RNA sequence: GGCACUGCGUAG
RNA sequence: CUACGCAGUA
């Protein structure tokens, strides 16, 4: 009974807790634009979600999706807010070049916010 | 034969190495997994004992 | 020259090749060389695919230019090829308008239009009252549906006016209910498949009704982006706090299923947490560039990398194994198993193996009759539902599953959960569907090869429900002996030796023949994996009704089948395949082996040119198995019973979920009536998407060699009480390298070692009946090895080392 | 830090 | 028959 109730609280906690990292500015417009109002769950992220995160294997494909400061994805435009590599470094948006490609520890993680 | 001793050679080699906490970083890590790896699975005991030597120096190294 | 024709007269019926402005090919030229395939001949696939410029001749200069594992880019060249086809299929539908409108009865055959799409034959038609000529065109489509995912025909439809030159659609991204363009596909292309079609299988009649269904959906789903596939969310309110909860699913297949008890309670606790529209919804979106999987949110801040660690070494046996002889230059006993380390990028990378899944359409007429036949495998067997107090579990101390795992392991689940509460979560599963998240992680076991493997840990409300409607079925496979399936037979105290000879069982010219699977957990179709489930749900006629069967399916559907895999610290959406963390992986492989053994045979006979068959029997049996698969709408009974008993005659098979041991009669195989390691070249080629080579393929003539290797065992005939009884016997490098190199460093040293080593002992006895030395020295070996742990460490230990208790371990008294 | 099956091992 | 640990197989 001690366990049940334990993981009971536990579970609620943890699920309020992702949901006070809910926001619904975007979430209830996008509720509110369905008929429905049902939505896929893999367009919540897409339309609501304020922060991304990209894996970048090659420079190559850095280059192709976000060689400068900001770019765009999911027709949003994204700005850069961190670069780290794989031992979850900082790397400077300088240090990536075509020279400076074999000293990084790939695959690298951008990190950026919406604008 | 010297094939089989120097699969366990390099065997204890990258346990040592993982020991020593070298799998923190992600390009040594794989380099030394990758010629492990080659090592294991190689037929040519001379490129065998290459790789050993290879993997040596970059455990000697730190 | 040789033709493919698709013949059906009052003597001969069946697909064959037979010697007999208008191109030079026609369709089912093109329909029998994607079906039937053979590296050896491949010329008229070469004209097809350079005549229309596919490719070039320079391409297939390439080796392995058809695998398509080997060299993916085929599948570019295959799509060339699709416009064309769904030009075809238009032109089709034009042409039966023609004859409704001429009041033509006629039926439709592949061999009569040419590649250009025109119709050039009238023959077999007979005048009607006009508007009102019905076409047969059950054949027709049926052998074209593989064809139509294969060169991806309906590509063309994602585009603005279905063309090629304009940009693609923009569907709406908040829509995921497209049932009225599935009507819309449904009616420009298969215009006259007279069969009803439901959109939305919850729809359907019956189980048959569900595959027909569910084949076409696959198809259609192809068209519509990806993104509008899986759980329908919705923003309720419960204490006065919004959440988000999946209130339906999305299925590629099974089309739009919502729930009915839709309320906007430890249980609904579990339903809650279990469902991925709370972890996605609160997480930050993802682009993972590492693979071409599609992406749905980061669970946490940074992304994890794990790495496998290498194994450990036991310097003591390798040491004594030196001493006595083994391991010596140009032996024939070596080391070839070892413990391959990984790096960090090794998990993406394995879960990167799922670009091998494609949507297959598989043939319906066929796979409706290799569904009935193979059902007749399973009428042994009992199955049904069972309440929570009857169902048994192994072990609780495993992993719960994602997210479940973050506060205690299944024990302290089952615990909480009482018996009334299972039910309660078991009749709710029922009526709704409950999206799951299953964890991948990294395996750490003895390889061969330095690929990585991994374990989808599933959640626990999937492996309670699942638990309590399989469980019986399972079991009642498991305990079965002297049938198909040989799941739950135990190689040991003369097992094998029964097996064998069951296998052997009133064969006239038995030669034995086995196979392996390429990419076996990654390729398998979805519509296989479907069928497979409605076969193990056969069981419940009477216990559970038709929306409750089909809600299962769908559960089963969004658990297994299009799972959300939290790969890495990362929520991605599994094409397919199967889970290997799954309750029924096991028997689901047995029924899709079963399955791919049945279609061969099938293709092996009706391939056959009929008439150049000597026997009456066999040529009545083709005729009545074509008019019965394309002709014949409800089930035969009958006819199921008589090729059931035909096959379980001439083609006895020994089943283990991938290993296959088949014993065949030589004459009728050499003739074509039984399928052969090219058929099943073929099957795997046009249906599992996969290219068979012959190096994982093996044939024994001599059945006192016995198979060559099942389950990772060769077997052999050796001497026991004066009579010959089959013993199997390991690979001897397997067998030290498990001695070598252990797990942990807690199993180099202690009393452990000896269970260990005993285990060992009693796997790698029989190879002291070897001929060859060595292997019989390994046993030896480890039975003085043994011998010098018992001294280290220290009356009845006493019988470790002897070998009469390694002796009795293969006597048929227990 | 996964499912299913078989076989041994120490305790009743 | 139950609990636990190990080994083998897919
Ligand atoms: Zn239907
Ligand atoms: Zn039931």
């Amino acid at each position: 009974e001690d366990k049940r109730a334990k993981v009971t609280s536990a579970m609620q906690t943890m699920l309020f807790t992702m949901l006070r990292k809910l926001d619904n500015d975007a979430l209830n417009n996008i509720i509110n634009n369905a008929r429905d109002g049902c939505v896929p769950l893999n367009i919540i992220p897409l339309t609501t979600a304020a922060k991304l995160m990209v894996v970048i294997p090659d420079y190559n494909t850095y280059k192709n999706t976000c060689d400068g400061t900001t770019f765009t994805y999911a027709s949003a435009l994204w700005e850069i807010q961190q670069v780290v590599d794989a031992d979850s470094k900082i790397v400077q948006l300088s240090e990536i070049s075509m020279d400076n490609s074999p000293n990084l520890a790939w695959p690298l993680i951008v990190t950026a916010l919406r604008a | 034969s010297k094939m089989s001793d120097v699969k366990c050679t390099s065997v204890v080699l990258l346990s040592v190495l993982q020991q020593l906490r070298v799998e923190s970083s992600s390009k040594l890590w794989a380099q030394c997994v990758q010629l492990h790896n080659d090592i294991l699975l190689a037929k040519d005991t001379t490129e065998a004992f290459e790789k050993m030597v290879s993997l040596l120096s970059v455990l000697l190294s730190m | 020259v040789y033709r493919a024709f698709d013949i059906y007269n009052d003597k001969v019926a069946g697909f064959a090749k037979f010697l007999k402005r208008l191109t030079k090919y026609t369709m089912a030229d093109l329909v029998y060389a994607l079906r039937h395939f053979d590296e050896g001949n491949c010329d008229t696939l070469k004209e097809i695919l350079v005549t229309y410029n596919c490719c070039d001749d320079d391409y297939f200069n390439k080796k392995d230019w058809y695998d398509f594992v080997e060299n993916p880019d085929i599948l570019r060249v295959y799509a060339n090829l699709g416009e064309r086809v769904r030009q075809a299929l238009l032109k089709t539908v034009q042409f039966c308008d023609a004859m409704r409108n001429a009041g033509i009865v006629g039926v439709l055959t592949l061999d009569n239009q040419d590649l250009n799409g025109n119709w050039y034959d009238f023959g077999d038609f007979i005048q009607t009252t006009p508007g009102s000529g019905v076409p047969v065109v059950d054949s027709y489509y049926s052998l074209l549906m593989p064809i139509l995912t294969l060169t991806r025909a309906l590509t063309a439809e994602s585009h603005v006016d279905t063309d090629l030159t304009k940009p693609y659609i923009k569907w709406d991204l908040l829509k995921y209910d497209f049932t009225e363009e599935r009507l819309k596909l449904f009616d420009r292309y298969f215009k006259y498949w007279d069969q009803t079609y439901h959109p939305n299988c919850v729809n359907c009649l019956d189980d048959r009704c569900i595959l027909h269904c569910a084949n076409f959906n696959v198809l259609f789903s192809t068209v519509f982006p990806p993104t509008s596939f899986g759980p329908l969310v919705r923003k309720i309110f419960v204490d006065g706090v919004p959440f988000v909860v999946s209130t339906g699913y999305h299925f590629r297949e099974l089309g739009v299923v919502h729930n009915q008890d839709v309320n906007l309670s430890f249980k609904e606790l579990l339903v809650y947490a279990a469902d991925p529209a709370m972890h996605a919804a609160s997480g930050n979106l993802l682009l993972d560039k590492r693979t071409t999987c599609f992406s749905v949110a980061a669970l946490t801040n940074n992304v994890a990398f794990q790495t496998v660690k290498p194994g450990n070494f036991n310097k003591d046996f390798y040491d004594f194994a030196v001493s006595k002889g083994f391991f010596k230059e140009g032996s024939s006993v070596e080391l070839k198993h070892f413990f391959f380390a990984q790096d960090g990028n090794a998990a993406i990378s394995d879960y990167d193996y799922y670009r091998y899944n494609l949507p297959t359409m598989c043939d319906i007429r066929q796979l409706l009759f290799v569904v009935e036949v193979v059902d007749k495998y399973f009428d042994c067997y009992d199955g049904g539902c069972i309440n929570a107090n009857q169902v048994i579990v192994n072990n609780l101390d495993k992993s719960a599953g994602f997210p479940f795992n973050k506060w205690g392991k299944a024990r302290l689940y089952y615990d909480s959960m009482s018996y009334e509460d299972q039910d309660a979560l078991f009749a709710y599963t029922k009526r709704n569907v409950i999206p799951t998240i299953t964890q991948m992680n990294l395996k750490y076991a003895i390889s061969a090869k330095n690929r990585a493997r991994t374990v989808a840990g599933v959640s626990i409300c999937s492996t309670m429900t699942n638990r309590q409607f399989h469980q019986k079925l399972l079991k009642s496979i498991a305990a079965t002996r002297g049938a198909t399936v040989v799941i739950g037979t135990s190689k040991f105290y003369g097992g094998w030796h029964n097996m064998l000879k069951t296998v052997y069982s009133d064969v006239e010219n038995p030669h034995l023949m086995g196979w392996d699977y390429p990419k076996c957990d990654r390729a398998m179709p979805n519509m296989l994996r479907i069928m497979a489930s409605l076969v193990l749900a056969r069981k419940h006629t009477t216990c559970c009704s038709l929306s409750h069967r089909f809600y299962r399916l769908a559960n089963e559907c969004a658990q297994v089948l299009s799972e959300m895999v939290m790969c890495g610290g990362s929520l991605y959406v599994k094409p397919g395949g199967t889970s290997s963390g799954d309750a029924t992986t096991a028997y689901a492989n047995s029924v899709f082996n079963i399955c791919q053994a049945v279609t061969a045979n099938v293709n092996a006979l009706l391939s056959t040119d009929g008439n150049k068959i000597a026997d009456k029997y066999v040529r009545n049996l083709q005729h009545r198995l074509y008019e019965c698969l394309y002709r014949n709408r409800d089930v035969d009974t009958d006819f199921v019973n008589e090729f059931y008993a035909y096959l379980r005659k001439h083609f006895s098979m020994m089943i283990l979920s991938d290993d296959a041991v088949v014993c065949f009669n030589s004459t009728y195989a050499s003739q074509g009536l039984v399928a052969s390691i090219k058929n099943f070249k073929s099957v795997l080629y046009y249906q599992n998407n996969v290219f068979m080579s012959e190096a994982k393929c093996w044939t024994e003539t001599d059945l006192t060699k016995g198979p060559h290797e099942f389950c990772s065992q060769h077997t052999m005939l050796v001497k026991q009480g004066d009579d010959y009884v089959y013993l199997p016997y390991p690979d001897p490098s397997r067998i030290l390298g498990a001695g070598c190199f252990v797990d942990d460093i807690v199993k180099t040293d202690g009393t452990l070692m000896i269970e260990r080593f005993v285990s060992l002992a009693i796997d790698a006895y029989p190879l002291t009946k070897h001929p060859n030395q060595e292997y019989a020295d390994v046993f030896h070996l480890y039975l003085q090895y043994i011998r010098k742990l018992h001294d280290e460490l220290t009356d009845n230990t006493s019988r470790y080392w002897e070998p009469e208790f390694y002796e009795a371990m293969y006597t048929p008294h227990t």
